[PDB]
């Protein structure tokens, strides 16, 4: 499977087994023998804008 | 009105006994010895 989404840039670290924060709170908790890999990369020039 | 063959059997059994009861308020290392305030102290992983 593949989840795909947008954050911050220090929200990354909340994307991990067992970690707590508004994001791995209620958005987005993965479990707590996870598998698979998380990969992320920045987009300040496609998202953000002034 | 001797018999200490009889109550040896008897004081290993329930000295035996003690030890097992004792060795349940120990951490083994852990923080605590009590299943509960780990549990209620700390998150599952």
């Amino acid at each position: 499977y593949a989840d795909s989404f947008v954050i911050r840039g220090d929200e990354v670290r909340q994307i991990a087994p067992g970690q707590t924060g508004k994001i791995a709170d209620y958005n987005y908790k993965l479990p707590d023998d996870f598998t698979g890999c998380v990969i992320a990369w920045n987009s300040n020039n496609l998202d953000s804008k002034v | 009105s001797a018999l200490g063959k009889l109550q040896d059997v008897v004081n290993q059994n329930a000295q035996a006994l003690n030890t097992l009861v004792k060795q349940l308020s120990s951490n083994f290392g852990a923080i605590s010895s009590v299943l509960n305030d780990i549990l209620s102290r700390l998150d599952p992983p």
